RNA sequence: CGAAGAACCUUACCUGGCCUUGACAUGCUGAGAACUUUCCAGAGAUGGAUUGGUGCCUUCGGGAACUCAGACACAGGUGCUGCAUGGCUGUCGUCAGCUCGUGUCGUGAGAUGUUGGGUUAAGUCCCGUAACGAGCGCAACCCUUGUCCUUAGUUACCAGCACCUCGGGUGGGCACUCUAAGGAGACUGCCGGUGACAAACCGGAGGAAGGUGGGGAUGACGUCAAGUCAUCAUGGCCCUUACGGCCAGGGCUACACACGUGCUACAAUGGUCGGUACAAAGGGUUGCCAAGCCGCGAGGUGGAGCUAAUCCCAUAAAACCGAUCGUAGUCCGGAUCGCAGUCUGCAACUCGACUGCGUGAAGUCGGAAUCGCUAGUAAUCGUGAAUCAGAAUGUCACGGUG
């Protein structure tokens, strides 16, 4: 769809928007040092944020064509978009071989 | 099914139409400015017909040669289309953008250019074969020594798929030691839709 | 499964509508939507309205129950 | 069917010096365990030894001979009868058919300690007891009552 | 010199070989033959061309090989010291062209296809 | 001296483009080492809507050079480093 | 089988909560810079507080930038049609064919070339001949593996040299292995026989390789209105106070049954325990996560080294050696199940993976039937990658023994 790329372009935002606080809540329970009333207190800041922030919300989907399965991350392309595009030559240092 | 003539042949006969070497971490970066590139600039330039768009990537900027076979079009009284598009063209792609554009003499024998006159052709509700009989050997009395053509669709009719085939000369296909070119560009008529391909053949080794 | 390191675990609206609500003895049952939370001991005896997935089904609090989470008692298919 | 079948070679045997004992190695072998298989038949050589004085290649060389079969028959069907004839095993063929019988025959013996198995086998051959030697002559029996269509249509 | 050296691959090993005048030094990556192929057949199989030429006796061998499999290394030795002993003449050319010991052995192991599962095997249908 | 390309008619092509021009201005510069070579498979699935035995697959190279200076007393391929880069050729400098 | 990864998200479906120019596009009217608000209510959506911020270019008039509201065209659709179609793939089949120009025969649909003899993996060639030619195909051109030569020596390499603490550790060396560039080599070339002595065929020498050396990519004119409108693109048709949007929980993982592929087993060519030997290929600065260190164990600390022939992933397993085990539903087999733990994630109830301890099933080689494979092949033993917070008995890929 179209609208189903717009709600999860806003999760991309919403992730790298806080993206600070969330490392230190998980500073101070990962620490075998810390005390568990710093930790009691650091678990009702997480839970009070709203949920989409973590990384396991976030979708990596393709760029120009949006389907879900069939995604690479040494491209940003699809299962058959990134097909018809190196056909015409455009993906660089990119043959066929046996 | 007669797996793709540009993608057998990156080596022997053709290159690459952008060369620059990238890191891991940035490969998928380059990409996505690289595509939505060649997206913008052929619906610019719908006129003043454009075949090949190449980009390299010299140290940290850029470099772009449009080629068209009417370079006065875009150039327009020393380059109102040149700045203008240069101006526009770093808001997508972040680095400086050079704009250097080439000729395309013989236009009549890169497949792009032809292919793109067949769908202006069968818009204008000329004749299916009237239109092609006379793209093709107009192809032939200067250049080529082959030419395919296959134009496929509803080609008018009511629930017809039928594939016109014409042919000229000498096309191999299953010599990777020649030099092929290749374009499917479409029609949108007032109803249906019909492909184009073409398969002009120059010379050999 | 959650491991001692990170102890207890319960719903921070959940908890005010239970700490708050002892304070106001039990007169009403709890309607809640959130089945990912455990029972505790400050909660032995009370009712709370459980989402079914279509409805809610109302839990008597026992004192034997304290372990194990609300999605144990809440149904989810039927297989009649 | 454009006949194409060459010949490869395998001949090798050190610790002995024998070059049929190599080919009935590698019908022991399974799945490529080669030296699983080699201490076996090796460990069912010296079993003999240690019962014959004789020279147990001997012993095997009597073996094989009282397995090996001379005819037998072929199901060539006519085309609207279902025939046998009762036709000349080739003399190379003759050699795997014993030692494709005894190891088969070996493996349902039933005891302990798997190298006193075929112990037994080479041991009962030499004299006509084995049950590879009753299952060569039951074999031998039904080529006579098979003898009339040894020619026509055959 | 004496030194001649002598190399020699067989299922991806590789094997080198020096040879010079000696009395039966046949040591291998600073071992004894009979310590390093450890309960094999193969221990004479890399005696099988130096006892076929009648110089079994009268070299030093030193042997470093690399790479492979278990016998596989003691192929590359076999193919190896016959390239070796060839450094002095042809008199012994005959003695193994005709006993097939300096023809390398080509046969290496094939690629997983698609579709298929192993090399040649393929899932069962009905 | 190291240079990651994408193939090999650029790459051992633009080593005597600075061979030749840095052992004219008189300093001694050995022959270039070749390295291994990245390969990477890419098996895609090719069909739209589903045939699984029908695949294609693709592989991109990675050619690496060793470059190797013996007496550094030249700055005259440090400007001419625009030279030498031509398309897709990238070095970074270890000026042994 | 789309699916190269369903705890929520993905997700379309279900139950509600909740929107109406809209989550998004352009044009219009007003409003304020954007921003930051660290707060409560509420399952959340949302609603209302909310210290603060007051830019930016200025013909100093304002403009552009964003954000809020109003209204109109509209936006939007994973709704129907794969028999309205383009694109892309399967299939016959990597099968050896399929057609045209000119000419002649036939009233015409046709036919001839393309048939005959020999031969070939081959419509591949030779001899024949109302046909003479040409194209597509086959072959070759490409990749890889196997031999040698030249150019090259760090992070790779150790024959010669000393050095050593005995580790190429070090100086050193450019012999080598290796790596990767560029080349030669194989053409029925040569010998004999065979054929019309003409294609070719059977033997022979030499040679790393002998008769397209082995493998891979490459699939003709076409067929099945084969499949896909849910990857994308589009003709038409319908919805547009909802067949469109938003947010919680549930669901796709339900379950007398039947069919398809796949893994373990049913034991003594084995099972345990204790030693000990040899690989290729690949990933890693949003990561690998060592030494030391604490844990019955999964791990926890710890932080190096590292942007890669350097550092880490990373210990190959089968084989071998010694011991016990005596063929018993078992020192076989491991399903089920109780209890106790660690890891990721806001969150392991429906619904994750592993670890400990305990319990121990069916199963004693499996009907009629039925499929795979001609050599580094079947059979058997491990290792890695993609997708990926987490999660492979599948997919793709590399080697051992044979």
């Amino acid at each position: 769809k179209e609208s189903m790329k717009n709600r999860e372009l806003k999760r991309q935002l919403t992730v790298a928007k806080y993206a600070k606080k969330r490392a230190e809540l998980k500073a101070i329970i990962a620490n075998p040092n810390s005390s568990a009333e710093e930790r009691w207190n650091a678990q009702v800041a997480l839970q009070k944020q709203p949920r989409d922030a973590s990384a396991s919300r976030l979708r990596n989907r393709c760029r120009l064509t949006g389907r879900p399965h069939g995604f690479y991350r040494k491209f940003g392309l699809s299962r058959n978009k990134l097909r018809e595009a190196a056909m015409r030559g455009d993906v660089p240092g990119l043959v066929k071989a046996s | 099914q007669k797996v793709h003539p540009n993608g057998i042949r990156l080596g022997i006969v053709k290159e690459h139409t952008s060369v620059w070497y990238a890191d891991r971490k940035n490969y998928a970066d380059y990409l996505f400015a690289d595509l939505k590139v060649r997206e913008y600039l052929q619906d610019k330039l719908k006129s003043a017909s454009v075949s090949r768009i190449d980009i390299h990537r010299p140290a940290q900027t850029a470099r772009i040669t449009i080629h068209t076979a009417r370079p006065g079009i875009v150039i327009g009284k020393k380059g109102e289309d040149v700045e203008k598009l240069r101006q526009d063209l770093t808001k997508q792609m972040g680095v400086p953008v050079h704009i250097n554009i080439e000729e395309i003499r013989k236009p009549e024998l890169d497949a792009m250019l032809v292919a793109q006159s067949v769908a202006q052709q069968l818009e204008r509700r000329v004749m299916f074969r009237r239109a092609m009989k006379r793209a093709v050997q107009n192809a032939m009395r200067i250049g080529a020594k082959g030419i395919k053509i296959q134009v496929s669709g509803r080609l008018g009719g009511a629930e017809i798929a039928r594939t016109e085939w014409y042919r000229e000369g000498r096309v191999p296909l299953h010599t990777l030691r020649a030099d092929i070119d290749y374009a499917t560009y479409e029609a949108h008529t007032t109803y249906g839709v019909i492909g184009v391909k073409v398969w002009i053949f120059k010379g050999e080794v | 499964p959650r491991s001692l390191k990170k102890g207890p675990f319960i719903d921070l609206h959940l908890l005010k509508k239970v700490e708050v609500a002892v304070e106001k003895n039990d007169r009403k049952p709890i309607k809640t939507w959130s089945r990912r939370s455990m029972i505790l001991p400050h909660m032995v005896g009370l009712t709370i309205a459980v989402h079914n997935g279509r409805q809610h089904v109302p839990v008597l609090v026992n004192e034997d129950m304290v372990g194990h989470k609300l999605g144990e008692f809440a149904a989810t298919r039927t297989y009649r | 069917r454009r006949r194409v079948a060459a010949k490869r070679e395998v001949l090798a045997d050190p610790k002995y010096g024998s070059q049929i004992l190599a080919k009935f190695m590698n019908h022991v072998m399974e799945s490529g365990k080669k030296a699983v298989a080699e201490r076996i038949v090796y460990g069912a050589l010296d079993k003999v030894k240690e019962r014959g004085k004789a020279d147990p290649l001997e012993t095997f060389e009597k073996a094989l001979d009282a397995i090996a079969p001379l005819v037998e028959v072929k199901s060539r069907r006519v085309g609207g009868a279902t025939y046998q004839v009762p036709v000349e095993v080739r003399p190379s063929r003759r050699n795997a058919l014993a030692m494709r019988w005894l190891v088969d025959f070996a493996r349902k013996r039933g005891e302990k300690s798997m190298a006193l198995r075929l112990a037994g086998e080479l041991l009962d051959a030499a004299e006509g007891k084995g049950a590879a030697v009753k299952k060569r002559e039951d074999v031998h029996r039904m080529a006579e009552a098979n003898k009339a269509f040894s020619h026509y249509r055959f | 010199a004496t030194q001649n050296y002598g190399t020699g691959r067989r299922k991806t090993a590789t094997a080198r070989v020096f040879l010079r005048p000696g009395t039966g030094k046949i040591s291998i990556n600073n071992r004894g033959l009979d310590q390093f192929f450890g309960r094999e057949t193969a221990r004479m199989v890399v005696r099988q061309p130096l006892e076929l030429t009648e110089t079994v006796e009268k070299f030093d061998i030193f042997v470093t090989v690399v790479g492979g499999g278990v016998s596989g290394q003691a192929g590359a030795i076999r193919h190896g010291i016959t390239r070796a002993l060839i450094e002095y003449d042809e008199t012994l050319r005959s003695s193994l062209r005709k006993a097939g010991y300096v023809t390398r052995d080509a046969r290496e192991v094939e690629r997983k296809k698609v579709g298929l599962r192993k090399a040649r095997k393929r899932p069962q249908y009905s | 001296i190291r240079l990651k390309a994408f193939d090999h008619r650029l790459i051992d092509q633009s080593t005597q483009e600075i061979v030749e021009t840095a052992k004219r201005t008189g300093a001694q510069v050995r022959g270039p080492i070749p390295l291994p070579t990245r390969k990477e498979r890419f098996t895609v699935l090719i069909s739209p809507h589903v045939n699984k035995d029908a695949r294609d697959q693709y592989e991109i190279r990675t050619h690496k050079r060793v470059l190797d200076i013996v007496q550094p007393t030249d700055k005259t391929v440090d400007a001419l480093m625009k030279l030498d880069l031509a398309a897709g050729v990238e070095v970074q400098i270890s000026l042994g």
